[PDB]
């Protein structure tokens, strides 16, 4: 059960690099690819994300994609730059200019075949491919436009494999350009059809967390990516380390996705870091269900949970987590749908993340994620009703009905979340 | 890679190019002979400065520029001036008789004889590029060459280089230095003809530059050298994103995405600060907040107009020097709570920011003081239409009597081109009005 990782664009490759830095440290792999760890539990599932190369060297099963070489050159020079397989760097020269059309139709189409070639070589070397994960942003052009193009191409060649994504949603408080709502709306319509799980990482929340909670006056993209890498590590701990949980991507999707289109999750993490005081199990459970620890700028009390999964890391009383986990149920029992019995899952991993005795990762399938899509839809319509900045896209061959269609599909997605939010037994 | 070719057309374009490339050489440590000791990659490279300079095996750094004028006296000063060695002779192109402030002569009569040579010389520069980005065209509205030949060139570049991007730096006529009654005619004719061929045009009002030199530099009667050296600073701030790199550097193209909502609405208003004499600058270092506030005082704009009585479609701040985001965000917060900054209802009100750490440089013996930090604001405001209105009014006064029109008809133009161009300006003025109305 191997996973193939893909990171596309500026945002996708930076959060992807941090990810490989974090889990590489947890598995005991050094920047050169040599193992110098203390426990054999680190290696029992190293194959899930790493290939074993000549010389007992471990190489991430990762593909790096971008339409301009800038960020990828930085990655090759970064701390863990030399660990990636050099032939897995696939880049163009021009770029996408924060244009979904360039990444999806013109500039990205020129490069997509070359990317799929590397996918095949990685998949052919898989004993039993389990699925794919993609890291990318939805506000730019390469990760947004070409990223969804890659997903459509992968579902063509591997139609029976799981396709999941860690997608960074744009926010005006952290914005590079104004056409970000356009690109996001066009990308989400693709994710509704061609992904099994999409973790909605909202830059609005990451900023509010760095500023309000962590008290960071001037947050940088590096500060936000520290939160993202920690969460992705927590989400993947159920596959990367050997508990008595037989977790496969498809089995996890079956347990979390009651309806095919409603597969957009709210990530969460606790404690929030950037101290030494030991955190208590009651504190971990109370923080991980708090809105201030959510990676999507949505209020869970404004919607209802379809399914929930809590992952605890460290050595703690498995009895005490159950008591506190069962306790929190009552404090928000109204916010859990009663027509999916026992819809809250709990997993425990004995291995803690770096420099934390105990941590908790939160994955929620809540109808309150609808708030995020409304926000993007509003920003979209504010411009589209005046056809502002459309020339950037029509110049690349797109028609205006493609914008209208994408708009309607997201409003449909919003309405679908609303019917189940009001549904009762 | 991602090279830019600069084209300097006419007296204004050439002399402004002189000041700009002089400033570029100082900022990058390039000597008048083209040598740059700090570049260890001889004869080539992919450095940021290589977007504006090519390299020879002998170590010379040659501007990716073409100078063109229909008479030779101005480019002759380049051929014998301090930076003669910088340019290969083929980059300096001259005719023998000028356009006599007649758009027709620059576009048709005289421009026709030299256009092919210019395009061939431009092609020789493009063939040296691995990933050419676009063109920077420097010219005046009022001159016969700056207006007529530029229009012809822009038309021909759209044919030879499809939609490859083309940016303008245009000199808007001001009576304090404009010595030609027909400059309104040429201005409308060229603005009409290039509108479909320009992706982004930065207009510089000589009156605005004139007042800034008089007010802030205490120059009783500025010269073209005073004006151009100031213009170079604005040009440098706009192009610094392409010539330098860093972690806070935002490419000009990324700014351009925010500044052009509609293809026709591609005229950003530029504001620059600080412009301060060395006598004042002494014992008075300006902060990030102070220079940012200056960006909203209309007395510092490149074009005379009132943003307070218009609406914003975009606001970009390009800092260079000793600037960090914390101070920028603080200054923007204070400005938002104190000043008249209204956006159209159909675009976000955020400010796009970029920072270059390389500090500003000044030409030896100039009037500008060397400062530790500076800023250029690029804003898409409807108020810029005031410049079209003033110019269109002067056009109407003379054209109602057909004054001076015979000079254009004598060179082969038809009255219809005048009315066709004026009507396009009327639509442009109406377009700006439309974009500012609130939605329904
Ligand atoms: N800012 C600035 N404007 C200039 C400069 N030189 C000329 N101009 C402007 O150019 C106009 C006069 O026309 P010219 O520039 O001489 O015309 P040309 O482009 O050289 O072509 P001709 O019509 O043949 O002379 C006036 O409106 C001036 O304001 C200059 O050095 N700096
Ligand atoms: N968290 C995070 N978000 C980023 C980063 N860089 C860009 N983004 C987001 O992505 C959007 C810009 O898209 P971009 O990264 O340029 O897309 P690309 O052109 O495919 O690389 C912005 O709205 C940001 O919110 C980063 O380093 N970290
Ligand atoms: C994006 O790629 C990945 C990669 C690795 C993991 C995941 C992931 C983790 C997860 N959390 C743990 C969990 C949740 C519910 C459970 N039920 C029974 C065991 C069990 C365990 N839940 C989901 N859906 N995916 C997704
Ligand atoms: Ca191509
Ligand atoms: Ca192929
Ligand atoms: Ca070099
Ligand atoms: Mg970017
Ligand atoms: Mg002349």
């Amino acid at each position: 059960r191997e996973i193939v990782h893909i990171q596309a664009g500026q945002c996708g490759n930076q959060i992807g690099a941090k990810f490989w830095e974090v889990i590489s440290d947890e598995h005991g792999i050094d920047p050169t690819g040599s193992y110098h760890g203390d426990s054999d539990l680190q290696l029992e599932r190293i194959n899930v994300y790493y290939n074993e190369a000549a010389g007992n060297k471990y190489v991430p099963r990762a593909i790096l994609v971008d339409l301009e070489p800038g960020t990828m050159d930085s990655v090759r020079s970064g701390p863990f730059g030399q660990i990636f397989r050099p032939d897995n760097f696939v880049f163009g020269q021009s770029g996408a200019g924060n244009n979904w059309a360039k990444g999806h139709y013109t500039e990205g189409a020129e490069l997509v075949d070359s990317v799929l070639d590397v996918v095949r070589k990685e998949s052919e070397s898989c004993d039993c491919l389990q699925g794919f994960q993609l890291t990318h942003s939805l506000g730019g052009g390469t990760g947004s436009g070409m990223g969804t193009l890659l997903i459509s191409k992968i579902r063509e060649e591997y139609p029976d494999r799981i396709m999941n994504t860690f997608s960074v949603v744009p926010s005006p408080k952290v914005s590079d350009t104004v056409v970000e709502p356009y690109n996001a709306t066009l990308s989400v319509h693709q994710l509704v059809e061609n992904t099994d799980e999409t973790y909605c990482i909202d830059n609005e929340a990451l900023y509010d967390i760095c500023f309000r909670t962590l008290k960071l006056t001037t947050p940088t993209y590096g500060d936000l990516n520290h939160l993202v890498s920690a969460t992705m590590s927590g989400v993947t701990t159920c596959l990367r380390f050997p508990g008595q949980l037989n977790a496969d991507l498809r089995k996890l999707a079956v347990n979390m996705v009651p309806f095919p289109r409603l597969h957009f999750f709210m990530p969460g993490f606790a404690p929030l870091t950037s101290q030494y005081r030991a955190l208590t199990v009651p504190e971990l459970t109370q923080q991980m269900f708090d809105a201030k620890n959510m990676m999507a700028a949505c209020d869970p009390r404004h919607g209802r949970y379809l399914t929930v999964a809590a992952v605890f890391r460290g050595r703690m009383s498995m009895k005490e987590v159950d008591e506190q986990m069962l306790n929190v149920q009552n404090k928000n029992s109204s916010y859990f749908v009663e027509w999916i019995p026992n819809n809250v899952k709990t997993a425990v991993c004995d291995i803690p993340p770096r420099g934390l005795k105990m941590s908790a990762t939160f994955i929620g399938n809540s109808t309150a994620i609808q708030e995020l899509f409304k926000r993007i839809s509003e920003q979209f319509t504010a411009m589209f009703r005046r056809k502002a900045f459309l020339h950037w896209y029509t110049g690349e061959g797109m028609d205006e009905m493609e914008f209208t269609e994408a708009e309607s599909n997201m409003n449909d997605l919003v309405s679908e979340y609303q019917q189940y939010q009001d549904a009762t037994a | 890679m991602r090279e830019c070719i600069s084209i300097h057309v006419g007296q204004a374009g050439v002399q402004i190019g002189n000041a700009c490339w002089e400033l570029y050489c100082l900022e990058h440590g390039i000597q008048p002979d083209g040598q740059m000791p700090s570049d260890k990659t001889i004869g080539g490279g992919d450095d940021s400065f290589n977007t504006f300079f090519s390299e020879t095996g002998a170590g010379k750094h040659v501007p990716r520029a073409v100078f063109v004028d229909l008479e030779p006296t101005v480019i002759d000063e380049v051929r014998t001036g301090t930076y003669r060695q910088l340019f290969h002779p083929e980059q300096l192109i001259t005719g023998k008789e000028d356009a006599a402030n007649n758009y027709a002569r620059g576009h048709y009569t005289i421009g026709k004889e030299i256009i092919d040579l210019v395009l061939d010389r431009i092609r020789k520069l493009a063939d040296q590029c691995t990933g050419l980005q676009g063109f920077l065209v420097f010219h005046s509205f009022g001159g016969g060459t700056g207006s007529g030949f530029t229009s012809l060139l822009m038309e021909r570049l759209s044919v030879d280089y499809g939609k490859k991007s083309k940016l303008e730096f245009s000199i808007y006529p001001a009576p304090q230095v404009s010595t030609a009654v027909v400059e309104p005619y040429n201005s409308i004719l060229t603005t009409h003809t290039t509108l479909e061929h320009s992706d982004c045009a930065f207009m510089v009002d000589n009156e605005a530059i004139y007042d800034i030199c008089r007010r802030n530099l205490d120059i009783e009667r500025p010269t073209y050298t005073n004006l151009n050296r100031l213009i170079s600073q604005i040009v440098s701030s706009i192009t610094a994103s392409l010539r330098f790199d860093g972690a806070l550097n935002v490419d000009l193209t990324e700014f351009q995405t925010n500044l052009v909502p509609y293809p026709r609405i591609h005229f950003p208003l530029a504001t620059y600060a600080p412009v301060i004499s060395a006598e004042k600058a002494y014992h008075e270092q300006l902060s990030v907040a102070e220079i940012t506030n200056a960006c909203f005082e209309p007395a510092n704009q490149m074009v005379k107009c009132d943003p307070r009585h218009g609406k914003y479609m975009a606001c970009c701040l390009l800092y260079r020097g000793d600037v960090v985001p914390k101070d920028v965000n603080a200054a923007i917060a204070t400005i938002k709570t104190k000043r008249s900054i209204q956006f159209v209802d159909w675009c976000p009100t955020g400010f796009k920011v970029g920072i270059n750490y390389q500090p500003p440089t000044v030409v030896p013996g100039g009037d500008l003081a060397k400062v530790q930090r500076a800023v250029c604001m690029l804003s898409n405001t409807t108020a810029i239409a005031e410049a079209w209105a003033r110019l269109d009014h002067k056009f109407d006064l003379m054209y109602a009597k057909r004054a001076f029109v015979h000079w254009y008809v004598g060179e082969g133009m038809e009255e219809g081109e005048f009315s066709e161009a004026r009507e396009d300006m009327a639509a442009l003025e109406k377009d700006y009005e439309e974009v500012g109305v609130d939605s329904v």
